[PDB]
């Protein structure tokens, strides 16, 4: 109801330890992922982090 | 410090190529914790001036504006970039905050001749492309570039950038795809903050440059006003797609370039398929890059300033605040579980 | 007569509680077959005046404007009504056309305190409803009523209605459903065109009535300006949802009433769940009702005027024009097939 | 491609012989159903005609 909802828009994306460190910051410290109404924005952020060069190793 | 206290800067209801007025920001910030000063003339017009309430470590989140849409409102617009930074600000410091405004969309149009083109009932552009493979007379239809978001300070008169979140480029009239480029980020201040290249459409405005073309977005230090549309579109049918405030490049048959530290480029010719490039984001060496530059915003940009949760007390420097009115929770990497001490991981 | 020639009247880019100016309509109608005169003062302000090009039978399609949305942008707004009519117009007749403008939505808001309510991060209204079962202090959040579209003429200086397409009512703040009422249509000119009932929110403006309350939409013959929001909403936090131009009633915690020949009603009290009602549409006895009144429009209203295709040349008095550059195809009822004659089916 | 596209949004609604006269007008003589971009508007119109009292007999 609070995490699978984002996954329905983002998808089962993979992460690395540095990718996970950035994922935590994007997940708990930004209004995009901490305000439910902004869920779409959150999705985009996560999606972009998936294709970021740090996670692309 | 109250963990929930934050200051949120918007466009104050302003839109298009010019920034908000003092009255607009007073109306937008009524009954809030935020009070800004907006310049009314000169290169600082439309830029909100904020006074730092206390000397502390602040997290500043900048969000650039998205670019405009092309002729067919079926391709998603280029999203403005978000840059997170951690800065140490002294009390009574003045932050200059330009919130980038969205680049104008080609469609819909209040002009009915253009509105016919928007709904597919006028195909003069398609015939022009089929007969010449280049648009020269029926120019227009590409979105303006989105404006960038600038957070800076006036260190001894010379403006000094802190956070620059690039604006998205405008979509071309005939954008047949939705591929978007990686977000470029600049952290070295010796690299010049120049404008984007201008062709038929206007390149994005940079941080510090000289702008002569009217369709090119202005740089931050000369106003950062979004550029006009290319003269051919206005002279043919008045199809105006202006760049957003914050250096957004004006549109043509091609898309305009977004603003940034370095402005986004525009196609050299009037290619009806080439979108404008997003600007280049900037994070000051005086601050710590919190998260990478990521394309998020679908409309206007914004700024969010809050007190940075100091979390060097636990073993992992990364932490968060529990939403359900609880204390600070330090996070653990991989599969390690939080210890009973609440500091280390195991 | 060219079958494809039509005149399309829009809001000229105007929005909100007031109609377009002459410059706005000149800009919207640039490089088109349409040229109108817009009054600048008095009760005719915002109303476009058109000169009939030839004495002929014209089909006039009026579309009213949709109402505003409520506090949560998840319920579909009430759509403006469409009325089709067939009229006989002499050359150099002057048609007065008011194109109804959409009622303002509660969300989003440029004011950040209201924007917090919009995104669900401020629930003072919910707590007030839970502890009082009535909103008295935190009033506001219901959409304004949509404006109606009026096509009329001036016989001896007295307005005479021809087509009135009602505007949609505004949605309440806590609109928990999307059920919409049947479209009411009036064809008898002896029924008075009165305003809608006003409670906390404003009732829709009528064809001919006296309006005193500021939040009630004005009637057509006194300006048809959309009403302001209820004073409580403006005094507490400045949450303004004005009715659309064309008699739209201003919003409150309840939805505003839409304009029409008879204005739509509003809830007697400040019910946060009662939507505003759509206005009553009107078709003049001087014209033939072509199609029934139907709720279609999602934004501003419009008017479409074209030459009425004479379908009385074939046995069935119904026909159409084939889009692919062909001749008039007469319509066959039930399952009959047009014979070689092309005037009778069997 | 030209008629099933409307049906995918409005649904397979029923009509009466009196309903057909108005249906033809709304389908060939209005701008909502004769301009493809306005397909949604067309759908709404047809939908409303389905619930109109003349087609409810």
């Amino acid at each position: 109801m609070k995490d699978k909802f984002l996954k329905h828009l983002t998808g089962p994306l993979y992460f690395s330890p540095k990718c996970s460190k950035h994922f935590h910051r994007l997940y708990h410290n930004t209004r995009d992922c901490t305000i439910p109404a902004y869920y779409k924005r959150c999705a985009r952020l996560l999606t972009r982090l998936a294709v970021s060069p740090v996670c692309m190793e | 410090f109250d963990p929930t206290v934050h200051w949120l800067f918007t466009t104050c209801g302003a839109s298009g190529p010019h920034g908000p007025t003092q009255a607009q920001c007073n109306n937008a910030y009524q009954n809030s914790n935020l009070s800004v000063e907006v310049g009314s003339e000169g290169p600082l017009k439309g830029i909100q001036i904020w006074k730092v309430p206390a000397t502390d470590t602040y997290s500043i989140s900048g969000y650039g504006a998205a670019g405009g849409k092309g002729g067919k409102n079926t391709m998603m617009r280029s999203h403005g970039v978000s840059v997170l930074g951690i800065f140490n600000l002294e009390k009574d410091d003045m932050l200059y905050i330009l919130v980038g405004q969205q680049g104008e969309d080609a469609c819909p149009s209040t002009n009915q001749l253009i509105q016919k083109v928007c709904i597919g009932e006028n195909n003069v552009i398609e015939e022009e492309i089929r007969v010449n493979r280049s648009v020269h007379e029926w120019a227009g239809g590409g979105g303006g570039g989105g404006g960038a978001t600038y957070v800076f300070k006036m260190k001894d008169g010379v403006p000094v950038p802190l956070i620059i979140a690039a604006g998205g480029g405008g979509r071309a009239y005939g954008a047949k795809t939705d591929t978007f480029h990686p977000e470029r980020l600049e952290n070295n201040s010796s690299v010049l903050g120049l404008n984007g290249n201008s062709g038929a459409a206007g390149g994005g405005g940079g941080w510090n440059d000289n702008t002569s073309l009217l369709w090119a977005g202005k740089s931050l230090q000369e106003g950062a006003t979004g550029g006009h549309s290319c003269p051919q579109a206005m002279k043919k049918w008045g199809w105006e797609t202006r760049g957003g405030f914050g250096g957004g490049g004006g549109g043509c048959s091609s898309g305009g370039g977004g603003g940034g530290y370095i402005g986004g480029n525009a196609a050299s010719n009037n290619d009806p398929e080439m979108d404008g490039e997003d600007g280049v984001s900037f994070i000051s060496p005086l601050g710590i890059l919190y998260t990478p530059a990521l394309k998020v915003m679908e409309g206007h940009g914004e700024v969010n300033i809050k007190h940075y949760l100091n979390c060097s007390h636990c073993e992992v420097d990364e932490c968060h605040m529990d939403p359900e009115s609880h204390k600070v929770i330090c996070f653990c990497d991989h599969g390690t579980v939080l210890a009973e001490d609440g500091v280390s991981c195991i």
